[PDB]
């Protein structure tokens, strides 16, 4: 089969900058003067969206800042000026022969100014404590870059092995990320302590920000 | 406007069979040049697996050939995907897509929403919804969707009326083998008394739909 390889695998570009994505096919996809290379844009949770067909034709409804070029085995997708809503994974696809194959995808992220997270801590609900399990959630809202460190402290005791982190995809509205850290304890272990703290360290934060609460207060 | 709506996803046993349907509305299925199925698995990009043209000619990807059948029902304006002898590698989000009458045909401008097929021997389990009450300016609140299987869970706020500031985090796999996620939203503190906030949780594999109101403790 024809294998497609894209480059780079991912990129982080400043907003408004020009973006170039290349796709190399293991065999030529030319046929009768046309090149059967297509490009797709896939945003989180959505189906792929057709941008370019036949190497250089712009699909109706797609902004004119997207353009394609190339022939034979080498093809290029160009974004003349990267916009915040262009955060997505981009795929090339050859339609020269079956099976119709896709590239591995190129993730495009917008590089914006450094922003500090808004930290919030949530105690476990009384509805959950009735089941015998406690979940303490710490929220880091709207920050950049994606790199953020979170560590828990239960009565000044650093926690380890009892938390999990989840990061959202880049928000096109402001090019920021959000992170949640969930500290999972048993109800008995939760009732034996008082202070539950969430310590957040980030580039946009000079000193680490700590938010905490007291159980039963 | 042409719409492709998929159904039939969910949990399947290893060695079992899946049956997906793609109901087409606002467009006659007999008018499309071809109707296709394309699956997306993590680390595998996108893979075309089956097609059927307007005259009934079928074609399949050799990586699945022998255990796949694509069919059509013009009276119901629906085409189907049938796969048997399922393996864990068949776990993916399955899309239906329409081919083109132009420029080599086998590029896809219209897609369905995608449905997740999970090939596992584990059992389905409904989630528990717990509130993340706000502390009392911008306030943060949310819902905790804990212990469910398999994916996915969809979360909206106020039946879709509230979208601004919403962050639904990707699910994480707990050590118990069950998934868990949370969805938050930033709201003004002055609105905590007067504005009602309800998270709409839906877990179709377990037929569990919950509307949970979040208010200060």
């Amino acid at each position: 089969d024809i294998q497609l390889t894209q480059s780079p695998s991912s990129l982080s570009a400043s907003v408004g900058d020009r973006v170039t994505i290349t796709c190399r096919a293991s065999q030529s996809v030319d046929y009768d003067g046309d090149s059967y290379m297509n490009w797709y844009q896939q945003k989180p949770g959505k189906a792929p969206k057709l941008l370019i067909y036949a190497a250089s034709y712009l699909e109706s409804g797609v902004p004119s800042r997207f353009s394609g070029s190339g022939s034979g085995t080498d093809f290029t997708l160009t974004i003349s000026s990267l916009q915040p809503e262009d955060f997505a994974t981009y795929y090339c696809q050859q339609s020269h022969e079956d099976p119709y194959t896709f590239g591995q995808g190129t993730k495009v992220e917008i590089k914006r100014t450094v922003a500090a997270p808004s930290v919030f801590i949530f105690p476990p609900s009384d509805e959950q404590l009735k089941s015998g399990t406690a979940s303490v959630v710490c929220l880091l809202n709207n920050f950049y870059p994606r790199e953020a460190k979170v560590q828990w402290k239960v009565d000044n005791a650093l926690q380890s092995g009892n938390s999990q982190e989840s990061v959202t995809e880049q928000d096109s509205k402001d090019s920021t990320y959000s992170l949640s850290s969930t500290l999972t304890l048993s109800k008995a272990d939760y009732e034996k302590h008082k202070v539950y703290a969430c310590e957040v360290t980030h580039q946009g934060l000079s000193s680490p920000v700590t938010k905490s609460f007291n159980r039963g207060e | 406007e042409v719409q492709l709506v998929e159904s039939g996803g969910g949990l399947v046993q290893p060695g079992g069979s899946l049956r997906l349907s793609c109901a087409v509305s606002g467009y006659s299925i007999t008018s499309g040049y071809s109707w296709n199925w394309i699956r997306q698995a993590p680390g595998k990009g996108l893979e075309w697996v089956a097609s059927i043209t307007y005259d009934g000619s079928t074609n399949y990807n050799p990586s699945v050939k022998g255990r796949i059948t694509i069919s059509r029902d013009d009276s119901k304006n629906t085409f189907y995907l049938q796969m048997n002898s399922l393996r864990a590698e068949d776990t993916a989000v399955y899309y239906c897509a329409r081919g083109s009458h132009y420029f080599g045909h086998w590029h896809f401008a219209v897609w369905g929403q995608g449905t997740l097929v999970t090939v596992s021997s584990a059992s389905t389990k409904g989630p528990s919804v717990f509130p993340l009450a706000p502390s009392s300016g911008t306030a943060a609140l949310g819902c905790l969707v804990k212990d469910y299987f398999p994916e996915p869970v969809t979360v909206s706020w106020n039946s879709g009326a509230l979208t601004s500031g919403v962050h639904t985090f990707p699910a994480v796999l707990q050590s118990s083998g069950l998934y868990s996620l949370s969805s938050v939203v930033t709201v003004p503190s002055s609105s905590l008394g007067t504005q009602t906030y309800i998270c709409n949780v839906n877990h179709k594999p377990s037929n569990t739909k919950v509307d949970k109101k979040v208010e200060p403790k």
